[PDB]
């Protein structure tokens, strides 16, 4: 958030005006509870893919089926691990508190990635939305918020 | 008993007043309180899935869920679950008063004299809350994993 | 599929005759309970239940114990039905009989523990409920002992009014279950020595140093009071050693 | 000095699938000192008392019950 | 069933009432129809459990649905296993001629088990009943009716 | 336990199917259940009698009836009474369950600590036990006075 | 009681010996045993099947499970199927005796002060116990329902 | 019950949710709750004095204590300082919970059938209570004294 | 929450402790904040109810399918009746405080009801699961802990 | 003791004279002395084969070698392998008297007092006697096998 503030007053001429350094020392004193959450999603990573896998294919069994992409051990394990991708990139979001280094990695092309490995887009959503519902399972009320935040960020984006 | 409770017998049991190490003691208390409280709250949300990945680490496919292991019959495995829930239980309670005694007079007291009577595997019980004790430290973080760890370790010394 | 649950080794004689009693023992689902459910114009299904009563509250018989027997207004009051059984079992409980097998030769130490056991049906669980009872004995007789014993609402929403007590295997209280089974597992009059005196209480091996955010409080908010406390104006906190 | 009493227990926590009947309602005597915690024990569950009768006792006497 | 009349007649101070006596006689005089079912029951088992296995996955195929629990050829052999114990147990409960040392391995916790194994009891249900008609297919009239009081007294109990 | 629950229990540990060699114990106890249920029946008869005369042939007339002996009372002469019937009773039960083990967790549980508490003689109780199986396999033949004596010997031998 | 031990009993009262009206009856007893047993097995078929369309017959969708009704709380609406269990169960206790002093002993010796007492509808209870003799004699049969009809109508009418 | 209770209990008969004149009577009661806890602590303060003052307002030196009166006994003085403490505390505990259904569910139930049954007198426990009342009210003041006397004039009310 | 500090000192010959006095105050104190969540959830029923069939009918559809029990109009409209009885129940339960006034209506004898009835218990706790999700994406996080707290219990309950 | 000398002492403490089923017990002996001797030899040829392939099999890469585990020490591991020679000694000592009553004297006399006071883990041991008993069962065949397990199960629950 340093950086977007950074050259946001650097393609002005002006310095950082100092509404801006509010908002950074605020971001500074909200860093802890970010460390905490992100390390909170860190050690459970498993069980958030495994329950991901678990409401997604009930929820579309269409890569599970032969037609679908996700189809055999390997491609089971692909989908998974690009879960597992996804939930990497969201503790990364939290931990920055804005959404660049997350959209730098894995949104800025991901439709035509997707379009060009056959998968659907709209399944990746939902994975990330089961990976959601289990965060804020894990999570506290305060924490399981500011978790889907990026997360939902993810959900829209890949849409 | 309490941390505040056991701060107060031992300034009774002189018959001083409160000094200022005692002050120290009852504020660090209140400091803590809230990671406290706020573990307490999430370990209380999933208690069963605690225990369904605990003897999912531990106890499941081994020779103790095997006819002539100790958790054979239907009655026993649940027997086992009563026991895994009544140890996340009460080091709730121990995590949240931060004095251990409840588990001295609740849990701890004829505990060993059960388990030798039923022929209860030892080491196993002791793993299972080893396991126990890993998953919650997980699921709650580091920062209150350690306290829970504790009186989970507690239980685990004193079953030894 | 027929691999995962056959086991692999033998278990022969001694193995295979542990693992028969590899639990809890074989008279938990065998202690049969004694209902009044009946009605009132029987004769023969409350014979049961009276022989039933003096098995549970006395341990062996009253048969070869008493000489011109009593309680046979007792009977006659449960076979008509004016009386429950709760008030047949405080009637046995009342007699001078029992007053004679239980109370005279024990202590009032050990009649606490021989009293919930026929009664309660369990010993006792902690030491706070041995000193309400022994103050019950210490003030008042054992016809209050037993009566505040019976009239509590762990009797009353367990085995309720008709039903004689029975053996219960308790589970949730601190060793309730071994103290139970070293009372079950002897006979009558088998032992003299007291089976559980009291509660010796135990020490804890962490009081406070550990838990150590606990721990860590103490240090940080020690070392709190001493880093410059920007609160009030800055020209009297440098005068502050 | 005993008194006759007719009362209704509720059974409001568990559906008991037994007979069950004697306890709802019953017709019994109960002792002097005995009837304070029936009386209370009865409240507890919220059960209605129907009627209380003399059994054994005169009232108003001093010695002897 | 002689344990039945002997704790039965045992928590009265009583004798074994000699009506009792007669039923220990009716029992030992059947008990040679009730050998003959258990072999019958007991050297056709890999037919029974792999009927029992049809019916139910052609019943209830959430179970194959990798969102059920026996998902993958190591899940469905434990099913498959499971089915094997409640088979076993049926030939039990048919030796002993009374439904205690069935109910005493297999019944009086199961619904916790299934419950922290995140199995549904239904599916397990009606795995019991597909072994009741296939081991109804398997015996003669006389035999299917007594073989399915045992199995239905499972059913009802998994329930 | 049964004969028959005792198969199934050894059966049952291994997780063994009914093996052939464990339908010809059920069989044979199917077989013997016929002499079994009639002579728990004429056993059953006349219980007095037989402890009349085992009392008559083994404990009367000695020292014990005398004073000074343990029979001397006439609550213990009761007693006496009470306990042999206890143990042709419960062989009773033995012998028609065809397992002995309902004497291991009946009868011969605590009753040596008993016996040695109250100062009760063993050796006059084993005779005593020893006359009420002579009479009972007079009275009731010897082909089920055999499996009468086994339990009433099993008795015996633990006591002592 | 039974029909058999009502007649030992007519026969006993008197001091009368079993005279040819009583084997009659006792013979007429043991030709209607068959089907009496063969209603009794079906009828412990599905007893909640009969329960369920009983409801749905009579209770379901009246004001008795709207809120004000006495089947609006799910603890009433759980006591109303344990009492037609009851009705049911009973009735095929007295049908299989062949005598209806079971109803008389075990269920309508107090049933009216208890409906009274907690202010159960009465004639819905009828209507209930109506429609369960409705259904039963349709699953079991016109020649068996007659006698299913017999007691669960003693049951209505004794409750009445 | 509560008044929340109460009024949770009336918007639920009807299926109604929670309207604008239910809120009103829980904001209310949170609103008056606050002289009902310290109106309860004062009372809970000094009980005894209370019966004290009020036997010694209504019930001594008359002829109840007297020989021939019912509180002449030592037993029946006991009793009767029983009954005024009882009388109190459930008039506190109705007070405190803003609804007197307690009063009717575990006072006013049967109190009339033992007060004739024993034969005491019921005016003056009626002049007692009335006692009770002006000593309470004057005790913890007008405001909160006026719901005192609500809740014993209740009491009073049922009792005549 | 103070019938049950009452019958807690009750049971007990003691008054109530000043423990529970603080408890009460402080309930009365946070009474406000309960019912502005309770009208809340109170004036926007038929949203939750509409949006608990949505995620419910797409989470199991059995329910929809002929076998099921909420099948045709009639029986989808007792289904979400019965919905709208619990989300009433769970704004009692968030009145009083405790959840003694919803469990005795609504869980106390709710088991042996639906097994009588043929539906099953689990898609009912999938149902308040659903309510609960609703009513999360309705209040604010301090309001939806709250509310997801007694809807927890709720399903809990069912289970 | 042996099975001679135990069945020397069954004839003497009766004063009675070897009779025929005395002769049959010492003749069975007699026959199965030939294997008894073969499988003794046979085990004293590679017993530390068989401790070694036992404690591959069973504790080996497990946590117990690990640090924090009971054998993590050199000295335990060496403790360890002393304890398991101990075992597999004594079994064959007790499998070539035929009597199992040297291993109540000389090993399982005062062993969970130590195995207790120690810490050792009384599971871990139990499956590697198990261990120990299927490699020899293997390794001397199945119909010696059969008496060497016989006294490891003895072993095993006498530690249990
Ligand atoms: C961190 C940024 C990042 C992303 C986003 C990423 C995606 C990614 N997904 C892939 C495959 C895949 N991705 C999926 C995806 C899915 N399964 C489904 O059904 C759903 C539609 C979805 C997940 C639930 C599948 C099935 C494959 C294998 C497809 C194939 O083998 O052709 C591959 C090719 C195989 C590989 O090298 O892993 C890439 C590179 N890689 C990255 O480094
Ligand atoms: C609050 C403290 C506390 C505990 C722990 C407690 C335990 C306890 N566990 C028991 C049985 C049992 N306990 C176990 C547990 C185990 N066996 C294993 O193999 C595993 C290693 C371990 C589970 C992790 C089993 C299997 C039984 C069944 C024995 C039987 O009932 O047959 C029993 C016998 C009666 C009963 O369960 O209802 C008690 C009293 N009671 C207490 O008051
Ligand atoms: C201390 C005062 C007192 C009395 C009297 C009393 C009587 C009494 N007599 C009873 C029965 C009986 N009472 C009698 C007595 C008689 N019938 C006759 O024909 C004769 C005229 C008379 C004998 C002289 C009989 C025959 C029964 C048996 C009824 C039955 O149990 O079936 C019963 C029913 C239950 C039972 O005996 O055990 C009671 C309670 N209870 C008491 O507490
Ligand atoms: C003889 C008494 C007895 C019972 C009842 C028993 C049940 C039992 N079922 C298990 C697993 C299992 N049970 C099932 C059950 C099923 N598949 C389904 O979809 C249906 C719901 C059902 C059978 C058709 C499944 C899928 C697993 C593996 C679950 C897992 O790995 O978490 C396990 C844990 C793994 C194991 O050690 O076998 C036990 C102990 N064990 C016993 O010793
Ligand atoms: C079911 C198994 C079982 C047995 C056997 C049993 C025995 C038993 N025998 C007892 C006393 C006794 N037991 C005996 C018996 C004997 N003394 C002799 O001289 C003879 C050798 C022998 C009789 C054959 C006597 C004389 C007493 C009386 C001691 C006394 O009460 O003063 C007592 C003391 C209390 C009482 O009788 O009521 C018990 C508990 N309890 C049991 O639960
Ligand atoms: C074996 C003979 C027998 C019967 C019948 C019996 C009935 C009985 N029904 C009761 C309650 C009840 N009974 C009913 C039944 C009904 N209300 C209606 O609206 C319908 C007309 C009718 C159902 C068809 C209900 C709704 C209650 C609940 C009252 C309450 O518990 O709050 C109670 C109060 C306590 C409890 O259920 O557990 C008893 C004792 N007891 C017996 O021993
Ligand atoms: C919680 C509601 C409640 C009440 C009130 C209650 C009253 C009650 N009062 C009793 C006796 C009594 N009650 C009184 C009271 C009085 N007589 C007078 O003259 C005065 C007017 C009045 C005192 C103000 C007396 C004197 C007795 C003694 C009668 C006796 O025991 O001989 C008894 C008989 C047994 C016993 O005290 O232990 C009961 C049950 N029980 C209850 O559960
Ligand atoms: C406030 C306390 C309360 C509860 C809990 C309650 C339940 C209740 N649910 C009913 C029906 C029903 N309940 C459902 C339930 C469902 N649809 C499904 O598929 C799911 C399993 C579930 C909801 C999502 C269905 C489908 C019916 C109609 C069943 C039939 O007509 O047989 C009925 C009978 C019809 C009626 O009178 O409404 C009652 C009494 N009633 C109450 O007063």
């Amino acid at each position: 958030i340093v950086t977007k503030s950074i050259v946001n007053a650097d393609a002005e001429a002006r310095y950082l005006s100092p509404g801006e350094l509010d908002r950074i020392k605020s971001f500074v004193a909200g860093g802890q509870q970010r460390l905490r959450i992100a390390q909170a999603l860190t050690d459970n990573r498993e069980r958030l893919v495994k329950q991901a896998g678990d409401q997604l294919f009930q929820k579309r069994p269409d890569v599970v089926s032969p037609g679908g992409n996700a189809y055999g051990q390997e491609m089971t394990a692909t989908c998974l691990r690009d879960l597992d991708y996804y939930l990497r990139l969201v503790t990364y979001g939290i931990v920055a508190g804005d959404v660049t280094p997350i959209e730098e990695i894995g949104v800025i092309g991901v439709r035509e990635m997707y379009k060009s490995l056959g998968t659907p887009i709209e399944a990746v959503g939902e994975g990330v939305r089961a990976l959601k519902n289990a965060a804020s399972t894990l999570l506290s009320a305060e924490d399981a918020a500011e978790a889907g935040s990026y997360f939902d960020y993810v959900v829209g984006a890949l849409q | 008993q309490d941390a505040i409770t056991a701060v107060i017998n031992s300034a009774d049991v002189q018959g001083k007043y409160l000094d200022t190490a005692a002050l120290e003691k009852l504020k660090a208390y209140f400091s803590t309180g809230e990671l406290r409280v706020r573990a307490a709250t999430t370990i209380s949300a999933n208690a069963a899935a605690i225990v369904k990945e605990a003897v999912a680490k531990s106890l499941l496919y081994s020779d103790i869920t095997r006819p002539g292991g100790n958790m054979y019959t239907t009655r026993r495995y649940a027997a086992c679950i009563r026991d895994l829930d009544y140890y996340l239980r009460y080091a709730t309670y121990a995590m949240l008063a931060g004095d251990p005694s409840i588990l001295d007079e609740r849990v701890l007291n004829g505990l060993k004299e059960t388990y030798n009577s039923l022929g209860v595997p030892v080491g196993a019980t002791v793993q299972a809350i080893q396991a126990i004790k890993e998953v919650t430290a997980s699921l709650v973080g580091a920062d209150a994993g350690k306290e829970m760890g504790i009186y989970l370790d507690y239980i685990s010394s004193g079953l030894s | 599929f027929v691999e995962l649950g056959t086991v692999k080794e033998n278990r022969t004689q001694p193995d295979i005759d542990f693992r028969i009693n590899q639990g809890v023992t074989k008279q938990r689902e065998q202690t049969k309970v004694f209902k009044r459910v009946a009605g009132i114009k029987d004769k023969a299904a409350i014979k049961t239940l009276i022989s039933a009563a003096y098995r549970q509250i006395f341990e062996r018989d009253i048969a070869p114990y008493i000489a011109q027997n009593e309680f046979s207004g007792w009977e006659s009051k449960l076979g008509n039905g004016e009386i429950t059984v709760k008030e047949f079992i405080e009637g046995l409980g009342y007699s001078n009989l029992y007053l004679k097998e239980f109370y005279t030769p024990y202590p009032n130490t050990k009649v606490i523990e021989l009293g919930t056991k026929h009664f309660l049906g369990r010993a006792p669980i902690d030491q706070a409920e041995i000193r309400k009872y022994n103050q019950i004995l210490a003030t008042q007789g054992i016809r209050a002992f037993i009566n505040a014993l019976v009239n509590s609402q762990e009797y009353n929403e367990v085995f309720g009014e008709d039903t004689v007590p029975y053996r219960r295997f308790p589970t949730l209280p601190a060793a309730n279950f071994p103290n139970t089974q070293k009372l079950y597992n002897q006979l009558t009059k088998q032992n003299n020595d007291v089976v559980i005196p009291s509660f010796k209480p135990v020490q804890a091996r962490i009081q406070s140093d550990k838990t150590p955010i606990l721990a860590k409080a103490i240090a940080d908010l020690a070392a709190q009071a001493k880093q410059m406390d920007k609160s009030k104006p800055l020209f009297i906190e440098l005068g502050r050693s | 000095r005993l008194f006759k009493i007719t009362a209704l227990v509720p059974s409001l926590s568990r559906t008991r699938t037994q007979r069950e009947l004697q306890n709802t309602y019953f017709t019994k005597l109960v002792p002097y000192e005995n009837w304070f915690r029936e009386q209370q024990r009865i409240q507890k569950a919220g059960g209605k008392i129907i009627k209380v009768e003399l059994a054994t006792g005169k009232q108003g006497t001093n010695a002897g019950l």
